């Protein structure tokens, strides 16, 4: 029984968007 | 050298009564690790007849030359050194998670732009089973924050003192001279020509 | 600063896309496998792992290729049909990803993997080699 | 919300403001369970001049979530899909997401 | 008992035989080639030491192939022109024979082999692997 | 080998063209 160990080399570059509240709209 | 524990497994699934076994989970991992230091070296020249027969010391002034490059280079190395017999900054491996803001529209166009909305939004999203955790940016950064205005003309931050001054150690910020401080100088936070250079480094925050 | 790590633990080639290779572990004392792939993957992958012994005619040339029976540790739930050895290389396995492996009881003079029949098409882009522990002499 | 003709599912300060007080006080008193970024969202609002709706003026909005009666719990469904990836104007805010529960 | 070796120290190909191979060695703070003769040489066969970069548009693919520069050491008396990391296997190397070598000074992001001019149809029954060693990652 | 030392003789016409963020109010 083999216990594959698996492991990444490069980690990919991220990029998240920090989105924010807009600014406030009346209802009507 | 030294450990790191990777991650644990998962042992006590829920199962039935009525029965004599168990189910074997899976382990974790160990993933020892190691790591090296570099060195950091250099040589220069005088001459006798020129030193000795000299309006004033030189050689000391070079060793307190010596000493703060070194100094500063360490530090500058420790912050965006690439990998290669420097140590591996924090800056360029990016390896950290890194937002981004999305622009802003003016006169129909779109100009990147970093509104209070961010550096409230920011450091509040931080995981707080993490511990406390300080925030670094430079000095003109802390600039912008101070004198931003809101649609009427009132500031959003000190209200009519001239001056913020808000005791910035009770509040995780720690401002150094080192960081990209993207206003080019001290001007490049406008709207017209003078757009943000999307893609410029604010600010860090970390434990 | 680097040490010339290929004095101890030195490796040879294993599976080069289409082509096994007998890898002498009589010397040595301790082996495990490293899978790394060159492309994406279309289905599972799997392999057969055998051995051999030192031909009669040359103590130092690979005879025939016989398998290796998988000895179970506690905790097993499901032994191949045959119980015979092998690995599997689990799908969406993206090529900048090592993996590793072992058998755990070592059983004549070298070495040698060959994917299993069926599964000789993504056999092409998967790459593996072997290295070493101990000496021993 | 409808942003430019175009109807979008938002979560505006108001409502938040009118879910909370609308308990049948009959009941007693209620705590209030939610992700650590809807707090985040909420203490990140703006109205339409350009202050904020909590703390004017001081870069951080944080009361103490005991006499507010809010209780932080990181892994609840999180309405921002992703680390604060969802809630501006368009391309944000898919419908239906669970935001924040309150019980006695 | 042969412990999993995988993990703790793998290894990869750099020359099959056929085509080059870049292998990252960034995560890893040691590394060292280890080489293999299939058949009988010919005559002594040289191979050139490359070191790559990472791309401008994606950093985790191969850029172009700068040539690693060679230094001396204490007693080196004997440099080539300029100094490019050029390693010699020399002849009366039979097979079932390992030799190992590796670069002093690391640079780059990962390296990668390539039979020298004049040494290619030799090189065509010769085999390179590398073993990197330990680091953080 | 001759070093040139350098030296300028306009003081400082730098005229950093200061800018402080304008009003900016949302993003919707």
């Amino acid at each position: 029984m083999v216990k594959l160990n698996c492991r990444p080399l490069c980690q990919a570059p991220t990029a998240s968007r920090l989105v924010s509240p807009p600014c406030f709209i009346c209802r009507g | 050298t030294y450990m790191k524990i990777a991650d644990y497994g998962q042992l006590g699934e829920y199962t039935c009564d009525a029965k004599c076994d168990a189910e074997f989970g899976e382990p974790g991992n160990i993933r020892h690790l190691e790591g090296k230091t570099y060195d950091y070296r250099g040589v220069f020249c005088f001459n006798r007849k020129n030193l000795q027969e000299a309006n004033y010391d030189f050689l000391s002034f070079m060793i307190g030359a010596a000493q703060r490059s070194h100094r500063i280079n360490r530090n500058q190395a420790l912050m965006i050194g690439k990998g290669v017999n420097e140590p591996k900054g924090w800056l360029t491996e990016n390896c950290f998670p890194v937002f981004q803001t999305l622009p802003v529209d003016v006169n129909g166009t779109s100009t990147p732009a970093f509104l209070a909305q961010d550096w409230r939004r920011f450091v509040t999203s931080f995981p707080a089973e993490y511990g406390e955790a300080r925030s670094v940016m430079h000095q003109n950064v802390f600039g912008y924050l101070a004198a931003m205005v809101d649609a009427n003309g009132r500031f959003l931050f000190g209200d009519g003192d001239l001056t913020f001054t808000p005791d910035l150690v009770r509040e995780r910020i720690r401002i150094s001279n080192c960081l990209p401080d993207p206003t080019e100088g001290n001007t490049k936070g406008g709207t017209g020509q003078d757009a943000f250079a999307a893609g410029s480094f604010v600010a860090a925050q970390a434990a | 600063m680097n040490f010339n790590v290929g004095v101890d633990f030195p490796s040879f080639i294993a599976w080069d896309g289409e082509e096994s290779f007998p890898v002498k572990v009589d010397g040595f004392n301790q082996f495990g496998f490293t899978f790394k792939t060159i492309a994406a993957l279309t289905a599972a992958t799997t392999f057969n792992i055998f051995y051999h012994e030192p031909s009669d005619a040359d103590p130092c040339v690979p005879g025939p290729a016989i398998r290796v029976p998988e000895v179970p540790f506690c905790d097993t739930v499901l032994l191949s049909e045959d119980g015979l050895a092998a690995v599997t290389l689990p799908e969406t396995v993206t090529p900048d990803s090592f993996c590793a492996g072992t058998v755990p009881c070592m059983n004549g003079q070298w070495i040698s993997i060959a994917p299993a029949t069926g599964s000789e098409t993504n056999a092409a882009n998967v790459q593996i080699t072997v290295t070493m522990k101990g000496a021993t002499r």
